[PDB]
């Protein structure tokens, strides 16, 4: 369902973190794959959001990394895209 | 560094149109959130007495997802266990007050525990 979704968005998750070097610290890196590799396996869809949940929040404890205000504003500067 | 900026300006911008076009109760929460400046300081934990912690900026905030000791957080049920202020000072759950909250050393930071 969209649980093929909540997929796609957590290996393309993983991949903005490690754009933001997060490697290099090998512990958030670790707790991160773990995270991803869960809900790549989750058979139901909630567990699935569930650890998707908090697989995001790494992304958004980070502070200088994303601003997603700024994120926001070309957002709607490009509704188009 | 240019070039490889601006791909991750795509992969982030894309991401985030991945996210809301899932549309999900507990993502936008946490997302809408942190746009007000109200963000977590670790990993939300999924289990039950791991801790969370988050800022608070506003007294909106507070107002928002506050009320007596619960913590309304990422579609789930928080229990307030301790806040301090900017100073890493102590704050009792009745000076986040209506009157008072002008004198409190905004941002706060909310230790809750899931339910």
């Amino acid at each position: 369902s969209k649980m093929s979704d909540v997929k796609c968005t957590s290996v393309v998750l993983l991949s903005v973190l490690q754009q933001l070097r997060v490697e290099s610290s090998s512990k958030l890196w670790a707790q991160c794959v773990q995270l991803h590799n869960d809900i790549l396996l989750a058979k139901d869809t909630t567990e699935a959001f569930e650890k998707m949940v908090s697989l995001l929040s790494v992304l958004l404890s980070m502070q200088g990394a994303v601003d997603i205000n700024k994120l926001c504003e070309e957002m709607l500067d490009n509704r188009a895209t | 560094e240019d070039k490889r900026a601006k791909v991750t300006s795509a992969m982030q911008t894309m991401l985030f149109t991945m996210l809301r076009k899932l549309d999900n109760d507990a993502l936008n929460n946490i997302i809408n959130n942190a746009r007000d400046g109200c963000v977590p300081l670790n990993i939300i934990p999924l289990t039950t007495a791991a801790k969370l912690m988050v800022v608070i900026p506003d007294y909106n905030t507070y107002k928002n997802t506050c009320d007596g000791t619960t913590f309304t957080y990422a579609s789930a049920l928080w229990e307030i266990q301790q806040v301090v202020d900017a100073d890493s000072k102590i704050v009792q759950l009745s000076e986040i007050s209506m009157d008072n909250s002008p004198n409190l050393a905004w941002p706060l930071i909310v230790t809750a525990l899931r339910a």
